[PDB]
RNA sequence: AGGGCUACACACGUGCUACAAUGGCGCAUACAAAGAGAAGCGACCUCGCGAGAGCAAGCGGACCUCAUAAAGUGCGUCGUAGUCCGGAUUGGAGUCUGCAACUCGACUCCAUGAAGUCGGAAUCGCUAGUAAUCGUGGAUCAGAAUGCCACGGUGAAUACGU
RNA sequence: GCGGGGUGGAGCAGCCUGGUAGCUCGUCGGGCUCAUAACCCGAAGGUCGUCGGUUCAAAUCCGGCCCCCGCAACCA
RNA sequence: CCUCCUAAAGAGUAACGGAGGAGCACGAAGGUUGGCUAAUCCUGGUCGGACAUCAGGAGGUUAGUGCAAUGGCAUAAGCCA
């Protein structure tokens, strides 16, 4: 709760002097964040979704809940309802915690890390980014790393627009370039 | 390459034409045979154009061609490929 | 119309020859009109034009 | 016709007399821009002699179209399919110099060497033109390399070069054409 | 075992574990594991927490991984860009440092294309 | 949250090279040694030609 | 004078280097022959990681120089992996020759680290100091050998028989 | 009117029963040979007549259109 | 045998009239209770591409109904437990 704390001790502030908010209702507030590891090999073997089932699990502190194809598609040769990935939805103190680890520990440990693309938010305030490598989580071992597995954070934001989902994960010293 | 001991290279009547069309500052192109010379700071924003074996290339030359050859722009082979 | 083309065609033989292409002597001569090269690997190559710009002039 | 002919002989003539006059000044006065002056006359007027030639040369009715050339060995045997891919080579070689674009549509290869046919069409302007002289039997006397003996022998093979006509407009039968009877 | 952003071999002797990082080799893993003076034949992870931390601030002094890699990219960039006989051998793909290539030359052209 | 189904989530220390010790809840059981973190990296802290390269070199 | 002879979808011939442990690497330490040298061989010493540079002996040579032979042997390590195998390719920085290394020289240093894990049909050489393997020298030559010519080190297998 | 067909260059499979294209010759490369054939070792080549539909998905199922085949076309 | 039109605004209504389907399926796909709401497109996002899964937006049933067509269906008759 360190970063939650420090939202409502610092950036709630901050953000009503920069956008001249009316109301601290106004201010633009971090909702949730999904992480997303769907798994389209896992069409071939069970086994595969399990075990990124296990790694999205350690990196989010929950039990991930198993997406399924929604329609049958035949590019991939998939039918609808075989599962395809596997999702985790962090809200409250679980969500900061994640957010904090992202922050000060996993996104220094991207390989080669330049700075994240701030042209990746989606129009509405929220941002999407992308990991390579489940390595880059403390919590995985690199003793183990069967397969090289990656994921998506999606940090969805009450913000109205792009400029202020922006200067909010920047408050939060998010390391945008 | 060419010691550093020794300096760059030039041909000197390719450094006389530089020297009197960068004075000049004339806009005419020089037509040298001269590929083995050293393209020289001084030659920047001049267009040189340097003997491919049957005509002459024009080349302008920039602050990223000081340092190289000036035959190293005007290829002499030409292949458009087999089987074109 | 097509089989009298036919029978118009020359024999591929001994008596009839637009261009002798004496290929040990090095020399190429075009019966027509008499142009007669001594640089055969140049005909080889394809430089038919001075024959076949000599019979067009001869019209 | 006459007439057009010999004007532009008398003019071609006339012309270039005067070009003469043209240069001398250009030069005596060392007029520089009457020196290019005189070339700019010249020039123009040696493509007007060319594009005479030119209806001279290509005089024929479809010199014009593209054209297919087929070549075919004869009295040599091994030896004439040997000479058969030889011209085959050259006469694609002067088509690439001329700037033509060739195609093989069909090529039955020898047995031991060479090809016993081969025909190529060529695209250009004027193909059939500048082809069309170049029809005929071709001689070719060297030692044989297909003879054990090294002998001279004479091999002949024969280029036959066709304009590309447009395919025939089909017609329908006009009724007033017909007397149907019915019994 | 993590340097320079990559993790490397445990069970090796230091000296070939530290090649593993692109831009040392064995010069330079020599150079370093001297600069911090432990002994090349001792394998990564008989090694103390304050030993790597030497060996990484060693590393820190060259230029290694991806700031290393952007360099090569750019310098091969600018020839391509200059137009340079050299950039243009690197654009189509063939010998750039004067080798045949007429029979071999493999290793730039790939692997063979039937015609 | 439902009982029993999710992972293990205890509070650890960690400990990067610089010297920065965050104590952070996570998955893993034993303590983490942090070869970087935001504290210290390169890009976090800010910390990440041809005329002169003549010029020097050819001293015409 | 500049370019080309050095091109490059591809096919073949002849070579070099490998695919490792009968090996790779590091340290130490034995044993040759033959040859070349004056616009030459160049010691020593000093500087440089190195290719080399500066100064400078000697030698037209059984005298001086090129010029420590390498395989081997002893110790240590690698422990079987595309690897501490392999060294192609490419980036950067240099040296020397030479008016002049862009096309298109060789060599050095740092980085990089490809194919390749013993090769289908087929096919080659060799009967003894031979094959195999390991070094060395020479001509041509300003510079530019895996080629050619030559020299030694280690050193086999097998030949029933037609 | 009723039946069949149309797939590497050629001849045939694969359709029924939707997921996947095969055989023989031919072509190309390397061998053998003085050379060619034969032979031996390797390769490549068809998005399935043409459109449309149906389907997550069509050589395959459906409907047109084109070509080719058969039959039928009578008392009159 | 079922659906629509012909069929003339109740029912019914013929032709070798114009168009299509059926000869089953399901112990859940039936009952009830509780809950939920689609297609499609746009933007952002690891592999991931025209098309998998994730986030938001636009849209509002243009979806869905085990199978033809018609009439229905949001209190849903559609979806989940
Ligand atoms: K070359
Ligand atoms: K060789
Ligand atoms: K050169
Ligand atoms: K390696
Ligand atoms: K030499
Ligand atoms: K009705
Ligand atoms: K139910
Ligand atoms: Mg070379
Ligand atoms: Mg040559
Ligand atoms: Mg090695
Ligand atoms: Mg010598
Ligand atoms: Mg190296
Ligand atoms: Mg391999
Ligand atoms: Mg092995
Ligand atoms: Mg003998
Ligand atoms: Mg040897
Ligand atoms: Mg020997
Ligand atoms: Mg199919
Ligand atoms: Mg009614
Ligand atoms: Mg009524
Ligand atoms: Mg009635
Ligand atoms: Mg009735
Ligand atoms: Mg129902
Ligand atoms: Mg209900
Ligand atoms: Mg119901
Ligand atoms: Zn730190």
């Amino acid at each position: 709760a360190k970063l939650h704390d420090y939202y409502k001790d610092e950036v709630v502030k901050k953000l009503m002097t920069e956008f001249n908010y009316n109301s601290v209702m106004q201010v633009p507030r971090v909702e949730k964040i999904t992480l997303n590891m769907g798994v389209g090999e896992a069409i071939a073997d069970k086994k595969l979704l399990d075990n990124a089932a296990a790694d999205l699990a350690a990196i989010s502190g929950q039990k991930p809940l198993i997406t399924k194809a929604r329609k049958s598609v035949a590019g991939f040769k998939i039918r609808q309802g075989y599962p395809i990935g596997c999702k985790v939805t962090l809200r409250g103190e679980r969500m900061w915690e994640f957010f904090e680890r992202l922050i000060t520990i996993a996104v220094p440990r991207i390989r080669d890390f330049r700075g994240l693309s701030a042209k990746s938010f989606d129009g509405r305030g929220n941002y999407s980014m992308g990991v390579r490598e489940q390595i880059i989580f403390p919590e995985i071992d690199y003793d183990k790393v069967d397969r090289v597995r990656g994921l998506d954070i999606t940090i969805t934001t009450t913000a109205k627009s792009d400029e202020e989902g922006r200067a909010l994960l920047a408050a939060f010293d998010f390391p945008f370039r | 390459p060419r010691s550093l001991k020794k300096g760059p290279f030039i041909d000197l009547h390719l450094l006389k034409k530089v020297e009197k069309a960068v004075e000049s500052g004339d806009k005419k192109p020089l037509r040298t045979w001269s590929r083995r010379s050293t393209i020289f700071p001084n030659m920047i924003g001049l267009t040189i154009a340097v003997h491919n074996g049957r005509q002459h290339v024009p080349v302008f030359v920039t602050d990223e061609m000081v340092g190289h050859k000036l035959g190293e722009f005007a290829p002499t082979r030409t292949y458009r490929g087999h089987a074109a | 119309e097509k089989q009298a083309m036919e029978d118009n065609k020359s024999d591929i033989g001994w008596g009839s020859q637009i261009r002798s292409y004496v290929l040990d002597d090095s020399r190429i001569k075009d019966l027509r009109t008499g142009v007669e090269t001594r640089n055969t690997q140049a005909v080889l190559d394809g430089s038919l034009d001075q024959f076949i710009e000599a019979s067009l002039k001869a019209g | 016709s006459l007439e057009a002919v010999v004007d532009t002989l008398d003019q071609m003539k006339q012309g270039l007399e005067d070009v003469s006059g043209l240069l001398e000044l250009a030069v005596e006065a060392d007029d520089e821009e009457t020196f290019n002056e005189a070339v700019a006359e010249l020039d123009a007027l040696e493509e007007k002699l060319a594009q005479l030639e030119f209806r001279r040369m290509f005089s024929g009715e479809y010199d014009s179209a593209d054209c297919y050339l087929d070549i075919q060995a004869g009295s040599g045997g091994t030896e004439a399919q040997d000479w058969a891919s030889m011209l085959e080579r050259m006469y694609l070689r002067w088509a690439e110099s001329r700037g033509f674009k060739t195609e093989i549509i069909k090529e039955s290869e020898g047995e031991v060497a060479g090809i016993k046919s081969v025909t190529i069409k060529i695209s250009g302007d004027y193909a059939y033109g500048w082809l069309r002289t170049e029809t005929g039997v071709h001689r070719l006397v060297r030692k044989s390399p297909f003879d054990s003996g090294g002998r001279r022998h004479t091999s002949f093979s024969s280029a036959f070069v066709y304009p590309e006509v447009d395919d025939d407009i089909d017609i329908e039968i006009n009724p007033a054409d017909l007397r149907i009877d019915v019994y | 075992a993590r340097i320079a952003g990559i993790n490397i071999p445990d069970h090796k002797h230091a000296v070939i574990a530290l090649t593993s990082i692109y831009g040392v080799g064995k010069t330079r893993s020599k150079a370093i594991l001297a600069a911090a003076g432990i002994a090349e034949d001792v394998k990564i992870s008989e090694l103390s927490e304050g030993q790597i931390d030497t060996l990484r601030d060693e590393v820190a002094k060259f230029v290694v991984e991806g700031d290393l890699r952007r360099e090569i990219s750019m310098s091969i960039k600018r020839l391509m860009d200059l137009g340079c006989y050299r950039g243009l051998r690197h654009r189509r793909g063939l010998p750039v440092r004067g080798q045949r290539t007429k029979t071999n030359a493999r290793t730039r052209k790939g692997p063979r294309k039937p015609i | 949250m439902k009982k029993d189904i999710h992972p293990k989530y205890e509070e650890i220390t960690a400990s990067c090279s610089c010297g920065n010790v965050m104590k952070i809840r996570s998955t893993v059981g034993h303590d983490l040694n942090l070869d970087v973190c935001s504290k210290c990296h390169p890009f976090f802290t800010g910390k990440q030609g041809r005329v002169d390269r003549f010029n020097k070199r050819f001293n015409i």
